[PDB]
């Protein structure tokens, strides 16, 4: 015991969480995006499923 | 009174792109990756090199 | 000891044991394990003594130096390369439909489940005549036999006393036991062991031993849904009488459910899932496993079918039956091809693609996006051979 | 559908029926002729200035 | 409305008659009044049916050929009593074709290779024409020179006068435009009308082969490999060459590949080993691969080179100086001798069935073959 998503959305209930998964695997792409070494593999299709499971999994777990 | 668009006459006279992959069906609307979009895809997509 | 034609394998080798007089166990262990471990070490430990551990079915990842171990024997015994390795059962490299696992003997794939893997039965009116567990008896969707009068095979219970041959490993006869020398449709069912057959009226009377087991494997499923009861004589028995009218009754089937299905309609056509109206029977013709129409004959009536349909029902103003959607690994079914090849027939532009998706993502091969008539069309167009 | 084609050269065109023209094909005497002349002065108009 | 149809014809044969029956003068003007009617019910399907009769057959049409389809369909239901399917009539484009082994084109079972369809002329049977009028499918197929009924000899491209026939391009069945009665007025060319129906008596020759997608098959092979028409064209040449080339076989073919290999041994400049199969055979086992079927009881070519390839390695036994039977070849090779998959070879070096050269030898595919594979 302010105001930006990655602060607000964190500070909702953990049930919640899972529904955020499209929006950090976005994060995520971009975040490779914005990197030296990631503009070789952001947004990638073959990258797509394995990072949204990975990501799905790590949610529910902190849910 | 009802009229139509300048480029949608223009669209239509310009569509005589039929170039591509050794069949000539219909001919698209020039377009720098050949455009289709009735079928939502691109026939002179860059992964080609065409 | 020369191999039978129809023999298994495990017979083979409890015959040759025993024609060395290596008759006891520990000789067994022996003349078998000491000698593979004293060729080399991997010959032994690749070699579990149990009879029914030995084949390669049963085995886990080190099958090579099983193999290495059917060598040595062909060399001592005077073989051939393959003498041995024709008559072993191994793991298919074809899944026989939803990942299940399936079993390959020199050309025939008989799927895990018809393995008789307990209580092996026997023939006396032909042990008889030449006394060698033989093959074709391991399959459950056997029962009697073809010649020696047909009646039953001579089941488990002998005297009081479970039998098989190979937690206790005689032939003739079987622990407290002696020499065993002791309804008219399962001469029908007994042909799995070959097929043999001529005015060859219904559509499960003809074809290769594959095709024929795939064909009971899909009936069971589909009609046989009470739980097992161990009724492997009389739960399959009835299969051959449900074809006899098939190039009939098929399409009622699925005639049925067309109407039932519309009734209880709750969106417009043009955005309802294929599968909500035909309950996946589409995905069940990947159980046999061949993919081309001349010879998988289910799935070349489902197609019929579905070519009247849609000839019956042509576009107007009010969607109809017809332009339910697909998805991917549909197409990729009905048109007898993989699934790349529908991205690729998508890519130029040979059919269109119904639902937008949303930017910076991918459409997957389970989601619903093509329409059948649209398929249907492109199939009889351009997809035929000579097949 | 009639179809008449004025131009600041002098030149009339005249298409008494624009319902059978197809992209490929021969088209009817006398209207692949028009086609022709009309190609010809917009040659020009493509290719050399003033 | 309609008219008799036959079991025979060609699609734009029936288009004929069917029109003429209804009073119609010209094609030009039914299929006019034709592509109107569509207007009422279907606009996509409308714009898919040309008005000129030489373009209608389906193998024409690239990408539209789906509503051209449906546009037949929706024909074959306006007119009439139509208990039968027109699209039993018509070339389609044939799966086949993947890979580019070559283009053909389907009909009711058979697949033909699209080198063998006419284009320019067509050629007609006076003797067939006056007891009923109409245009065999047959009469399309170039193999087909010599009629198989009424003696056949000598059918012509040019009835009378000075023109040439092409009853697609003057629309017209009995008359060509010059007005000649189309109707009125060596021995062996008979060994190749009968590819209408094959039906041929028990001998000795390969073609003997009941499957008529393989028929087509090997004469494509043997146009491609020795009538190569660098220098003509070829009317009829393969009635006096084909027939001989598949009848002395039994040497003709051991001849030629015998010659092929012993001949690479004069030019064999570098040490052998490091020669590959394609290098000494010429790619012979990839032309395998044109007939349509898999199964050696019909693919005789593949199997007389395997006759010819077992021998030739079974003379020639390792040793230590690069001899015959060490040529390199792929797995691909490999699969395709072996008549199996690629993924399978690669589990038969991996569990040990054969070694890798640095890819196999040949002696490796051979030996493997006769002692594993039978």
């Amino acid at each position: 015991g302010s105001g930006g998503l990655e602060l607000e959305l964190i500070t909702q209930p953990k049930k919640m969480l899972p529904e955020l998964m499209l929006q950090v695997a976005g994060r995520f792409h971009l975040e490779l995006q914005n990197h030296s070494a990631g503009r070789r593999f952001a947004f990638h299709p073959a990258l797509m499923a394995p990072i949204k499971s990975q990501i799905l999994w790590l949610l529910r777990q902190l849910a | 009174a009802a009229c139509i668009n300048p480029q949608k006459i223009g669209a239509a006279l310009q569509k005589i792109d039929d170039w591509w992959a050794n069949d000539a069906d219909l001919p698209l609307r020039v377009h720098e990756y050949g455009a289709n979009h009735e079928a939502l895809t691109a026939l002179r997509h860059p992964a080609t090199g065409q | 000891p020369e191999p039978f034609a129809d023999e298994a394998l495990e017979s083979y080798f409890l015959r040759l044991s025993q024609e060395n007089g290596f008759e006891r166990y520990r000789i067994f262990s022996g003349s078998v394990q000491d000698w593979l471990h004293t060729t080399d070490h991997a010959a032994a430990g690749a070699f579990p003594l149990e009879l029914s551990r030995l084949n390669i079915f049963h085995a886990s990842r080190s099958s090579g130096l099983r193999v290495r171990a059917l060598q040595l024997v062909d060399r001592l015994t005077d073989g051939a390369p393959f003498r041995l390795l024709q008559l072993a059962l191994c793991h298919s490299a074809i899944s026989f439909g939803n990942h299940y696992k399936a079993v390959h003997r020199s050309g025939v794939d008989i799927p895990l489940s018809f393995i008789r893997v307990h209580q092996i039965p026997c023939c006396p009116d032909c042990l008889r005549e030449s006394a060698y567990v033989r093959q074709c008896w391991h399959f459950k969707p056997y029962v009697g036999c073809h010649r020696h009068g047909g009646r039953l095979i001579y089941s488990c219970p002998a005297c009081g006393e479970s039998l098989n041959y190979l937690a206790s490993e005689s032939i003739n006869h079987c622990q407290c036991g002696f020499d065993l020398r002791t309804p008219d449709e399962i001469q029908l069912s007994a042909l799995a062991y070959g097929c043999s057959f001529e005015s060859s009226n219904p559509l499960l009377a003809i074809g290769s031993l594959s095709a024929r087991f795939g064909a009971l494997y899909w009936y069971q499923q589909r009609y046989l849904s009470d739980h097992e009861a161990v009724r492997d004589d009389r739960a399959l028995t009835k299969a051959i009488g449900h074809f006899t009218a098939w190039p009939d009754a098929f399409w009622r089937e699925l005639q049925q459910m067309v109407d039932d299905a519309l009734v209880r309609q709750t969106k417009p056509l043009n955005h309802t899932d294929f599968v909500d109206v035909f309950g996946s029977v589409v995905a069940d013709c990947r159980q046999i496993p061949m993919r081309n129409t001349g010879q998988n004959f289910i799935l070349k009536n489902l197609i019929g079918f579905l070519t009247d349909l849609v000839a019956r029902h042509p576009q107007c103003r009010v969607a109809n039956v017809g332009d339910l959607l697909l998805s991917a690994v549909d197409a990729a079914t009905l048109l007898s091809t993989s699934v790349e090849q529908v991205r690729r027939l998508h890519h130029e532009g040979f059919l269109p693609l119904s639902i937008r998706p949303a930017s910076r993502n991918t459409v997957s091969p389970h989601r619903a996006v093509f329409h059948l008539r649209h398929v249907v069309e492109l199939r009889q167009a351009r997809m035929q051979s000579h097949h | 559908t009639k179809i008449e084609i004025k131009t600041s050269l002098g030149s009339t065109y005249h298409i008494p029926d624009a319902r059978r023209l197809s992209w490929s094909g021969d088209w009817p005497e006398l209207e692949q002729k028009q086609l022709e002349q009309l190609t010809s002065e917009m040659a020009k108009a493509l290719s050399q200035p003033d």
